[PDB]
């Protein structure tokens, strides 16, 4: 049953080539202090300063699989690819070495 | 708004002193 | 090679100078009034004054409605945001229809802007915390050294990254990002077996400064504005997590980013391109995003509304004793600038279907074509259109390129029209 | 705030006079003077704000200026004086009950001025000096246009400077009771006089933001995203006492505002019965609204209703009609609307406009001013001429003739049963 | 995994190089003109130039418009996406009728990006890992050999790690991805030098591999558009792709894939394989829908639709008027129908005895000629059903093959909707009628 | 004790090679529905069938639910059977075909069947064995790992690879503990102390667990039972835990989701896989939809495309209805409320009314079942209101005649209880009169 | 915490704290409270209690209070 039965953290584990090649798109607008200030753990907020600061502790030592999406919806890098298409003496000397 | 990046130097900088002047 | 769709022959309107269109110019042919008329309104949006005009492409089915809309589009170019719709599409599930319309309203229009990015890459050289704590890094590159101090949110992204001494990271200042690049070349060959993927160490300094423009439209700011959307931090996880459908957006949101558009336009960081949002199939819309429609329209800052519709005294959706001239209410009406389209006889039947036989890369002869042209002016020019295809499957079956007018009498008693098909059920 | 041009951008106000008398043609508003004569004694109803839920109806036919009416009382209204305007196809969401949304619009349009009082100090700063614990010692000298001294800092200034990391040279703001720090350039600019001040901050709020302030840990940000929710009735009760405790001390004050419903013919009948008693209570707005329907079936019932509304709604409103325009009227609002524009017309160019407008609808015209002036700038024309306005008739169509084109063509368009001719032929 | 079902007996088309529909072959019967026309839908599928058409499949019930669907999937075969949905699928609580056609109709269109990998396969000879205790430091080296080779790696953290997880020993034959990391424990070379344990659990040896320690080898990875829109819209869009909850995809995203896969595609590095949707019983879909089909039918990145209706003329959902197929004209105007007849008696016979060849059920000569004239007179279907009961009850009798009097006895047991509706008829006070009103006493 | 509608239907009551008995397995009458449900039952325990849709037409009160239970109880309790009415699809937060499609893959079933051999027994000994190293270098070496493990009427020393030390450290086993080491696997496992050492201390929190009987090398065979539903709601599912996936799980109430057709066919593919390795075996199942009835036309028409589907169950429907026009649609008047298109694919099954023997036979094996006497003039009296109201009514009835019998002290039922049950409860016609 | 005492108001002339007037009374005051709460109250209360420092609880707070049976 381990192997009939796998949960969604393992299914992103193993499908990291999918979730490389196919994850392109960033987003058009971001604003840094939404992602602090939904929460409520801006420095000003009305939660008191112990419970921010467990919350942050908390979360920094949380552990999340989810982390290469973040990593590749965040910031895009064109494909090594790009440099062969962008030179046929490059496309040649490929094959040549 | 805030810098998140921040340059220092290894003799210069030092969290006991904070200092600026014209 | 290429694909070919609809209106794949549409390249723009074929409009000279003067404004006066030629009879096939562009891959259109005929519809000489429809196409000086969306001259005209390019022309106005090309202008990039007015606010919330609306007009009305009205004709039956099969007419050049979509094409015209496409050939507006192709002639607008690229910069500008024409946002393509269905009235069936504004029917959403997670928040009401006039939600739906305004952030279709808000897409089409557009904002180019000027951003300076600061970028810092080089290989690890120490990874010592300030003691949540601040990291102090030290990156090298080619042609110099820099020691830098990090906020705790960069110290979580390095953290989960797995960088290490010797490794090549990616830090952008403006949005803390942090990206490992790879490990350096200086120790490819220190193990002759492991995952690492190397890369060379990076040119040129480590604190890079450039300078990029890029578009956005006023939906992407009010999103960035209302939700959290992106990071790699698990607080930004959790807040994107939390409260994931789409809300309704209130007017509060959208008046201060407009306050904020006005700022950046003003310093002249920004400035502002106007677009089109086309919506097709209109009689499909209810009475209520009609009646706001109205409302919409008087906005300040809206787009150049182009409607198509191919009913005619049909009742209003929603409903029940209201006819109206297009499926739309008189209110609407009054509002709109009607295009009217004009059906085709049988020359431009035939110089349409030579046109897309060309443009699909298929040989026809002159009687085979004359006999499709016929077929397509006693049912239908969608149906001649569509006859191509199997015409040219049927001759490449028989090992021969040009089409003859056997394998399209083939083709015609193998696929049948709409009016064959109910004679066949009668 | 940078926008385009509107359908109403030119009304800047009612154009009254001392003694409400309206002049023929003031602050973009031409005709309508009994209109505009009972929309003066509402606007003074509203400013003197000692009348609380009262509903005014403006009635009347299509293109007749009931918007316009509604757009030059919110301008002659003012700024610092709530005025929601929302659309009655708004009120039907997903998330929110009809009632619950009326409740929300009818708290949005009362707004509450509070006072703060602040003392904060601003300067150009010189010298900063921070050393470790001898838990900090720390001095700060702030330069003004006739005073320079130290400051001698304290625990928790020291960590808010190093937080915000203060460089000098740069003008600064601080507050001694908050602790926020404002950082501001280089002094364009520079200090003015004492180093510390004291200036009050106005905050307006709506009886609305201050409940969804209330609602949750964070509730302000829904009035952003949208997603307030119900909000519990002991909550609005809260703030209802405390707002009454509040006038009482005199430490806050009530600024009634107008609610605007442009389109509530599509309210179903239990948004009236809400509205009904949502006008008795105190905190009631003023409400108008418009409509135009002469007799309609109010939605959700099945009888007709002598607007469209139930009649214990109509007798709790006063009714402001307005009569249709002559073809002087028709003529300098045209004028008008091209002097917005910025559309030079000719005597003759204006003539043919305005009876146009007369003969088919007054918004046909004024639409057609614009698509004039891009013809006439094809042909490199400034000037607007008799022939340009002749081509933006031919090329962009009417409601009646696109009607009578229907209806000699019925045949090619989709009718009612679904029918529709695309075969030319036959 | 399957099991004998309704449209399990037909493997494709059954055509020849000259798209020639043959009498009987790949388990199709009959349909000559069906049949060249789904051929000629296969062929224009398969050449990936046109896109969007849309083509409807109409006649009469029994008529094998699915059986035609399922000829056309079988004849693609894997790698031509295939997306079989019907008309009560789209009205979903969650997303919207126009998203739910979208997400159908970007299903149908494949994404191949082709990857070459290096991959060390060969047998262990030596492995060692030596570790401090109470320390991080790893060192590490192994020996794998090959029939032609034998060499020595030293092993970096990451690589020792995932050798000691997954518990590679001597007589291991594994794989390893350079680039991945994973290691793949393919088999066994000998036993495991008679420990307690484990004593005879490897009988299955495994030959050495042969040749370079070190090839190379191409990997495709096949993806639809859907997935990449979904992976796309949100960080959690991946759990979304088998959790469902997709939610309404902004049209954004939906656009800047088909921007950067149209780059890809210029570019060589993706491979565009378009496919066939198939919607049964479209009729069931609502107005709205359909007017959607008809503008998202022009999209350059549109598969071709295919749709099932037997209705004839009927009420189209949504509105209050009758369209001839139960779709409205102007989607009539658009496609292109293939039409279905009825059936003789021979072709209804050799559908049965492919039937009875798929099920197993041998049938004797005047039992096959009886249940063809049961279908003649009933229905299709029926004797089909009739087929495997008939069996069963020849195996109660304890006999290996169908006669006269099992399928009597199968018939006399089972009805057919004549002879129910008789019995309904005859006996109504018997069963509610549409008032509510039944009689339940006896006297 | 408790005594539902069906508890005296223990089955259909035929005979090997033979037709229905006439009384039999609680079933009185209805031979032709028995046999046509046996021969169903010989279909589906063949198990190379799918999507086979039967209908049990007929009217109220005649043995269809009946008919349904005994299909159920023949087959077995290892067969999935999946009870369902038609107004549960109907579901809040799904679409309907989404909740047909889960009671579809719930109605399938799989077997899976998996020998393990395991050592276990009180730890004696623990010794490592030197050994020559191969590679010198004047180090400790150990060859072996000796476990020392005794039973109930069994002990036995193992030399077990060094490998093992890595799980003893794991697991801190020690001397006196009992432990579960599998053979192939090499991991072990702590159950707790052994008994014999409960007394060397007062107070201790750990579990100490009986010392486990027979000898120490125990192979068993464990057969679990799944449904394609439940593996696919568990890949469907976090795994639960610490991770923030599962955190915002906890925060957010799963509600039913439209699960994807690729976690389906990846299911379906490992299920392939391990059926094909020889551990696991598939059983198709029945899905009783009763009250088909109540089901809209989408629901029909995606119940046409879901039995054409390669891996579906068998499917049983009821309806108590003559012409009725479908749920859903303003004109289409079919038989049963099944539209036409359906009921060409499925097969129907008659159920009769019954006779006065016939209901008198049922009335008394239903007393019979509730622990009831009851006199010959009673019964048929009973039997003459159940022939002239409704056999349900008697049936129901029964009860309050005997609580009434027992409150005068009676142990058998007689016609005066009878008497006064009827004035006391009326019958459908006799209050639709009042 | 109240905040600072007056007394100490001038002991850094720049310092961000809430000065407050020293309580008046005696140190240990006994009061006697009452509140007119509904009994809808008391069911609001128990259904979404306030209480915890959890981050799930805290996640919770955040989240729209969204009526139920
Ligand atoms: N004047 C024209 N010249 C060239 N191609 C044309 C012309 N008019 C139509 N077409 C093409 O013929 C087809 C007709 O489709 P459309 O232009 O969308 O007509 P339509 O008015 O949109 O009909 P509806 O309202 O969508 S059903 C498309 O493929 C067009 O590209
Ligand atoms: N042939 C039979 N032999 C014995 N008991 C029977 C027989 N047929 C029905 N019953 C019993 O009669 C009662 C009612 O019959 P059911 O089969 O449960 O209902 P039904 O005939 O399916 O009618 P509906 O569709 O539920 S209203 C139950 O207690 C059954 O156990
Ligand atoms: N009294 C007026 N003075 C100036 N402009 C007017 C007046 N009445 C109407 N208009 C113009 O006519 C146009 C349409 O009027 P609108 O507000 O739509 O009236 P209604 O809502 O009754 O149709 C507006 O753009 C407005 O500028
Ligand atoms: N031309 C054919 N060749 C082989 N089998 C057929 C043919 N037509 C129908 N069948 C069989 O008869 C049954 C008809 O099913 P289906 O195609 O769903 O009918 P319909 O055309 O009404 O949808 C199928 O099980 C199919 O196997
Ligand atoms: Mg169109
Ligand atoms: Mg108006
Ligand atoms: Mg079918
Ligand atoms: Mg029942």
């Amino acid at each position: 049953d381990n192997e009939l039965i796998k949960p969604l953290q393992t299914r992103v584990l193993d499908n990291r080539k999918i979730i490389d090649t196919f994850a392109v798109l960033t987003p058009s607008a971001v604003s840094l202090d939404m992602r602090k200030l939904a929460l409520g753990l801006n420095d000003d907020s009305s939660v008191g300063e112990n419970t921010r600061l467990k919350v942050m502790q908390n979360c920094f030592e949380v552990s999340n699989p989810l982390h290469q999406l973040q990593t590749k919806l965040t910031i895009a890098f064109p494909d090594k690819s790009l440099l062969q298409y962008d030179c046929g003496k490059l496309q040649k000397l490929a094959i040549l070495l | 708004m805030k810098a998140l990046v921040e340059e220092i130097d290894k003799k210069t900088y030092n969290p006991d002193i904070y200092f600026t002047s014209l | 090679v290429t694909r070919t769709a609809a209106h794949t022959h549409i390249k723009g309107l074929g409009l000279d100078e003067s404004g006066v269109a030629k009879r096939v110019e562009g891959g259109f042919v005929g519809q000489i009034e429809a196409r000086e008329a969306c001259g005209v309104i390019v022309d106005l949006i090309k202008a990039k004054k007015m606010s919330g005009r609306a007009i009305l492409l009205a004709g039956g089915p099969s007419t050049g409605k979509t094409a015209l809309a496409l050939a507006i589009s192709q002639e607008l170019g690229p910069k500008v945001p024409f946002c393509p719709l269905v009235g069936s599409e504004l029917y959403s599930v997670e928040v009401k229809k006039t939600e739906t319309l305004m952030e279709n309203f808000r897409r089409a229009i557009g904002l180019r802007i000027k951003e300076t990015k600061e970028v810092y890459e080089g290989e690890v050289t120490e990874l010592t915390p300030e003691d949540i704590s601040h990291v102090i890094v030290g990156l090298k590159s080619a042609k110099g050294t820099k020691t830098l101090r990090l906020d705790p949110t960069i110290y979580e992204s390095i953290q989960r990254e797995k960088v290490s001494i010797g490794d090549v990271i990616y830090i952008e200042a403006n949005t803390g990002a942090v990206k490992r690049v790879g490990r350096s070349d200086a120790y490819a060959t220190e193990f002759d077996l492991e995952t690492e993927e190397y890369v060379p160490l990076p040119k040129g300094e480590v604190h890079k400064k450039k300078e990029i423009v890029q578009d956005v439209t006023l939906h992407d700011l009010d999103v960035a504005n209302a939700r959290p959307q992106g990071g790699q931090d698990v607080i930004s996880m959790m807040g994107q997590l939390l409260k994931p459908k789409k809300t309704e957006i209130t007017e509060k949101l959208r008046q201060e980013v407009n306050k904020v558009v006005a700022k950046y336009i003003d310093q002249g960081v920004a400035e502002l391109i106007p677009g089109v949002l086309f919506i097709d199939e209109v009689n499909m819309l209810d009475i209520e995003i009609f009646t706001y429609l109205n409302k919409a329209l008087e906005s300040n800052i809206a787009p150049v509304v182009v409607l198509a519709s191919n009913r005619g005294m049909t009742t209003v959706r929603g409903t029940e004793d209201v006819i109206s001239p297009h499926g739309v209410p008189p209110d609407l009406i009054d509002r709109l600038l009607i295009v009217r389209t004009l059906p085709y006889d049988k020359d431009e039947i035939r110089t349409i279907i030579e046109r897309r036989a060309t443009v699909e890369r298929l040989q026809v002869e002159s009687s085979a074509l004359d006999l499709l042209a016929t077929m397509g002016t006693e049912t239908s020019l969608r149906y001649a259109l569509q006859l191509l295809a199997p015409c040219g499957i049927l001759a490449q079956t028989s090992n021969r390129k040009e089409i003859v007018v056997n394998d399209v009498n083939e083709a015609k008693l193998l696929f049948l029209d709409a009016k064959r098909s109910t004679k066949i059920l009668e | 705030s940078l926008s385009l041009i509107a359908a109403h951008s030119h009304i800047t106000g009612l154009g009254l006079d001392e003694n409400l008398q309206p002049r023929p043609t003031s602050e973009g508003m031409v005709g309508q003077l009994q209109a505009r004569r009972a929309a003066g004694v509402i606007l003074k109803m509203v400013q003197n704000g000692t009348i609380a839920g009262r509903a005014v109806l403006v009635a009347g036919p299509p293109s007749t200026g009931k918007t316009a009416l509604a757009m030059g009382v919110s301008q002659s209204l003012g700024k610092d004086v709530p005025f929601t305007a929302i659309a009655g196809s708004e009120i039907f969401s997903l998330e929110l009950s009809k009632t619950e949304a009326l409740t929300q619009a009818f708290r949005k349009s009362i707004g509450i001025k509070i006072k703060e009082e602040t003392e904060l100090i601003e300067g150009e700063v010189v010298e900063i000096q921070i050393d470790r614990s001898i838990h900090k010692q720390g001095k700060l000298t702030i330069k003004t246009t006739d005073m320079e001294t130290i400051y001698e800092l304290g625990n928790k200034m020291i960590d808010g400077l190093t937080k915000e990391k203060v460089l000098a040279g740069d003008v600064i703001s601080i507050d001694k009771a908050s602790g926020k720090i404002t950082k501001l350039g280089r002094s364009v600019q520079c200090p003015e006089g004492e180093l510390q001040k004291r200036k009050t901050v106005v905050h307006t709020v709506s009886l609305h933001e201050i409940d969804v302030i209330n609602s949750r840990t964070q509730g302000f940000l829904a009035l952003f995203t949208g997603d307030t929710g119900e909000i519990r009735s002991e909550v609005r009760d809260q703030i209802n006492t405390k707002v009454a405790e509040w006038k009482e001390e005199g430490k806050a004050e009530i600024v009634p505002g107008v609610l605007f419903i442009d389109e509530v013919h599509m309210l179903d009948i239990e948004c009236f019965s809400f509205i009904n008693r949502a006008l008795e209570d105190e905190f009631a707005p003023i409400v108008m609204m418009a409509t135009n329907r002469g007799v309609s079936k109010t939605r959700g019932t099945n009888y007709k209703s002598p607007h469209g509304l139930p009649l214990d709604l109509l007798d709790r409103s006063i009714i402001i009609t307005t009569k249709s325009y002559n073809e002087q009227e028709i003529k300098t609002i045209l004028s008008i609307r091209a002097q917005e524009e910025e559309v030079e017309l000719s005597s003759d160019a204006l003539d043919l406009l305005t009876k146009t407008g007369v003969e088919t609808s007054l918004r046909y015209s004024s639409n057609l001013i614009s698509v004039a002036q891009q013809i006439a700038m094809k042909r490199k024309n400034n000037t607007v001429e008799v022939e340009d306005v002749k081509r933006a008739y031919l090329l962009f169509l009417d409601s009646a003739r696109s009607v009578k084109y229907v209806q000699e063509n019925e045949s090619q368009y989709i009718d009612d049963q679904g029918n529709v001719q695309i075969s030319i032929a036959k």
